[PDB]
RNA sequence: UGUAACGGGGCUAAACCAUGCACCGAAGCUGCGGCAGCGACGCUUAUGCGUUGUUGGGUAGGGGAGCGUUCUGUAAGCCUGCGAAGGUGUGCUGUGAGGCAUGCUGGAGGUAUCAGAAGUGCGAAUGCUGACAUAAGUAACGAUAAAGCGGGUGAAAAGCCC
RNA sequence: CCCGGCGAGGGGAGUGAAAAAGAACCUGAAACCGUGUACGUACAAGCAGUGGGAGCACGCUUAGGCGUGUGACUGCGUACC
């Protein structure tokens, strides 16, 4: 548990090298409205596959 | 291009905000908005607010037509740390840190 | 801290 | 003035063929290590690989004096529970004949990246045929 | 130091260093190991050494053309303008007015001037005979200095 | 064309017309020097030695500079024995220019 | 009077970290490691000002031996022939001849063989 | 714990004996140039030597000579709002502690030479005070009585209201 | 004036010699954390240096060596008190 000595800035950087988040960068275009949304998700106004699926 | 947009004393640690800010480096501005819209971080919304402030600054005081605009130099460098006292076992005390972060966005049209 | 406790006894080894 | 220092671009290397049939193992291996190190060139630099390429055909036909054919043991450790493997000269010739010349050159080369770089010059084979005839390796007698 | 000699924590058991009191010079809110005292800095000189030093500095002011022996030296009215004009007529700027008869007429109108100082012939000092550029003496002051130094 | 001579107790292989750094002599700034200390004269027909000071060879050099070398910090230190010494040293030299290689 | 040791400490620390600039890790930023590193580099420089002479001299011997075995003679008999021929040429310049111009070095090898026989 | 009682490759001489010639091999010696100390010396003289000999690894310790900071006298003198200190780099320079000049910030102070007094030079004392790393975005988010849906306020509602 | 929540915070404008003087405020060192440029590094073992040293990118006068940074490889070197 208790360390012998502290690691480096280099060790911290090589540890956090795999902590880089990945963006999706795959935003889709709706058929009717054309608003930006994710894959298999509805829009902010409830559009999905052109049909008003939320009815709200 | 000048007219930078900084954000002093953000209420989050500089590391996670920096990991959010590593997504957009030289990307398009509308693409940066599209990334920060669906990025599931509180720091993503907190830097999207600063990015929209930079867009409004760019279209207000200087060389607009956001269609030709790029987010060049974003960097998040740590700020002051508020001192707090957290009681622990055996009577001893530990001192947690309320960490802040300065978030400077340098946007350019050329 | 204001109060530093008595440490934890060790292996007997007497 | 400042002395001469060779450059890795300016070294003009040459291909060679050395016959190993009927030769003493250690003397031929020391000569091969000397030629792969580059101690015959007058432009030799201890940090610049100036050695030449050597093709050694008929590596299985090398001979040793005395009783070293049935007594000289090639020890190597696998890095495991403690099962040490061993192999004699007769066992190594009959299975992997390049490894005799390879270990006999490698033990005479210095450790490090430069020793492994001058070790890549070595082009031993078991038979008389070599597929490097497009570079014209001349016969290097010893 | 205002504060008690209480130990801040125990001698043993703690992971920190040794601690006897807060007043120790290696601690904060406290200080100097060997503090200074209101001591006397005046050191003793001999009578003959001081008189020989006065003889030596007068013999030096002779050979440097800085000693100007004049006649009776007095100002008419208590005005600094008159003494300034009289020293301007004698081409004198940084002088030590050293007379043998300390009158009120010269002691009043010489105090505001920086480079002009009026001392008594008995209570002379070496630093004014060396520091000031010229030393102008009255002949009666020369007689009194010759009598005092002997 | 290249010659070999001793200047300051060490040999130097020189070509005609280059600036050579060597050890400081008792020579003025605008004074030229001669070297009867030649050890080899080389050409298309090489002149070798069996004796020094071969036949008549003399190299005429022109003294250019009397500068001092780079500062070298000699740092003595003996561990766990309470001792260290610090001493700098610049080295006097002389840059000369060769004006001819005589045969 | 109270003397504040502020500016001279800055001067000494910057004087040490100027020489220790370019070191890995905390050997160029932490003064406690940098001063240590300057001392050890001074020891290494004082050792290497003789070991440079050692390494270049044995390198010159290696160059002369390599070119002599290229011309077909061992090193010891070659230096023996040059000693019998009273040749005062050092290892540095003779190795420099042996690298570039093979004709003069070949004539010098022939002279060493003539003085040896 | 693995060859593991030539360093290793390996060697029937690349082992040993007797003999010889060379080479390698220290910071030892010599060659070059420079600094410091000691006693004599040609005779120069409050001063370097045409020269000569010799010394110069060093703890505890002794002797000698210097550098840097504050303040005082010198000094109501000098520089200075066309730019002082502190900070920050570069380039010279002394055997050395350091000094000199200058690019940038800064904004009104610093001090030549010679003497004096030190709270006079930090790497350590499980040294103290303040700040920031490290472990690390890791444990944990504090009784395993339990939340699910809709509407409302709001920039945002699992925790706010019904 | 604009973004942002009739927030916090920021950017223009203006006051001001100066806002590289914004109430966290004269000057703002180091430790620590980055951003932008140059070089090296994903077959290579160790007080991470020193000496040699190929290559690369920047600048000077020259019509070529230096100035400075990285420094592959290589001999030696197992921190301070």
């Amino acid at each position: 548990a208790v360390q012998q000595n502290k690691p480096t800035r280099s060790k911290r950087g090589m540890r956090r090298s795999h902590d880089a988040l990945t963006a999706v960068t795959s935003l889709s275009v709706d058929k009717t409205s054309g608003e930006k949304h994710l894959r298999h998700h509805i829009t902010a106004d409830g559009y999905y596959r052109g049909r008003k699926v939320i009815a709200k | 291009m000048e007219t930078i947009a900084k954000h002093r004393h953000a209420r989050s640690s500089a590391q996670k905000v920096r990991l959010v800010a590593d997504l957009i480096r030289g990307k398009k501005v509308s693409q940066a908005l599209d990334i920060l819209t669906y990025t599931n971080k509180k720091a993503a919304v907190l830097v999207k607010k600063v990015l929209e402030s930079a867009i409004a600054n760019a279209e207000h005081n200087d060389g607009a037509d956001i269609d030709d605009l790029k987010v060049t130099k974003i960097f998040v460098d740590e700020g002051p740390s508020m001192k707090r006292i957290m009681p622990r076992a055996k009577g001893r005390a530990d001192r947690i840190l309320k960490r802040t972060s300065h978030i400077t966005v340098v946007v350019s049209d050329r | 801290p204001v109060y530093i406790p008595r440490p934890r006894p060790p292996h007997p080894r007497l | 003035m400042k002395t001469f220092t060779a450059k890795p671009e300016t070294v003009k290397r040459d291909w060679y063929v050395v016959d190993a049939t009927g030769k003493t193992l250690g003397r031929l291996a020391t000569e091969l290590a000397r030629r792969l190190r580059g101690k015959h060139k007058a432009e030799y630099t201890p940090h610049v690989d100036t050695g030449d390429y050597i093709i050694v055909l008929n590596a299985d036909k090398v001979a040793v004096t005395g009783n070293k054919r049935t007594d000289k043991v090639y020890y190597h450790h696998t890095g495991h529970i403690g099962g040490i493997k061993q192999a004699t000269f007769e066992e190594m010739i009959a299975r992997r004949p390049e490894r005799v010349i390879e270990i006999a050159v490698k033990g005479m080369l210095p450790k490090g990246p430069l020793g492994r770089a001058m070790f890549r010059k070595l082009k031993v084979y078991a038979g008389n045929e070599h597929n490097h005839a497009a570079q014209q390796p001349q016969v290097l007698d010893i | 130091v205002t504060g008690s000699g209480k130990k801040p924590w125990r001698q043993k058991g703690t992971g920190r260093a040794r601690s006897g009191s807060i007043k120790s010079p290696i601690w904060r809110s406290g200080g100097v190991t060997f503090a200074a005292r209101p001591q006397d800095h005046s050191q003793k000189v001999n009578k003959k050494m001081y008189r020989g030093a006065l003889k030596s500095i007068l013999s030096e002011l002779v050979r440097q053309d800085r000693l100007i022996v004049v006649e009776k030296f007095s100002v008419e009215a208590p005005k600094t303008k008159l003494l300034a004009q009289k020293l301007k007529d004698m081409a004198l700027e940084d002088v030590l007015i050293i007379t043998g008869e300390l009158d009120e007429n010269l002691f009043l109108a010489a105090r505001n001037l920086h480079k002009v100082d009026v001392r008594d012939a008995t209570g002379i000092d070496p630093v004014s005979l060396i520091a000031f550029d010229k030393v102008v003496m009255t002949a009666d002051a020369v007689k009194q200095v010759e009598e005092m130094l002997a | 064309m290249y010659a070999v001579f001793q200047s300051g107790g060490k040999q130097h292989r020189v070509s005609e017309g280059q600036t050579v750094r060597l050890e400081k002599l008792d020579i003025a700034t605008g004074e030229t020097v001669e070297f009867a200390e030649v050890l080899m004269i080389a050409n298309g027909e090489e002149v070798k030695i069996g004796v020094p000071f071969v036949d008549g060879g003399v190299i005429k050099a022109e003294v250019v500079a009397h500068g001092r070398g780079e500062k070298v910090k000699i740092v003595k230190f003996r561990r766990r024995k309470h001792y260290r010494k610090q001493q700098g040293h610049r080295q006097w030299f002389t840059d000369v220019k060769i004006t001819g290689i005589s045969a | 009077a109270r003397v504040k040791r502020g500016v001279i400490a800055r001067a000494r620390h910057k004087k040490i970290l100027k020489q220790a600039k370019g070191y890995y890790g905390a050997r160029s930023r932490v003064y406690r490691v940098a001063f240590q590193a300057v001392i050890k580099a001074g020891q290494y420089a004082y050792r290497d000002r003789r070991q440079r002479k050692r390494q270049f001299r044995q390198l010159w011997i290696a160059r002369i031996n390599a070119a002599a075995r290229q011309n077909g003679i061992s090193y010891s008999k070659f230096i023996n022939g040059l000693k019998k021929a009273s040749v005062e040429i050092d290892r540095k310049i003779l190795a420099d001849i042996a690298v570039f111009d093979k004709v003069a070095f070949t004539a010098l090898v022939e002279k060493a063989k003539a003085a040896l026989a």
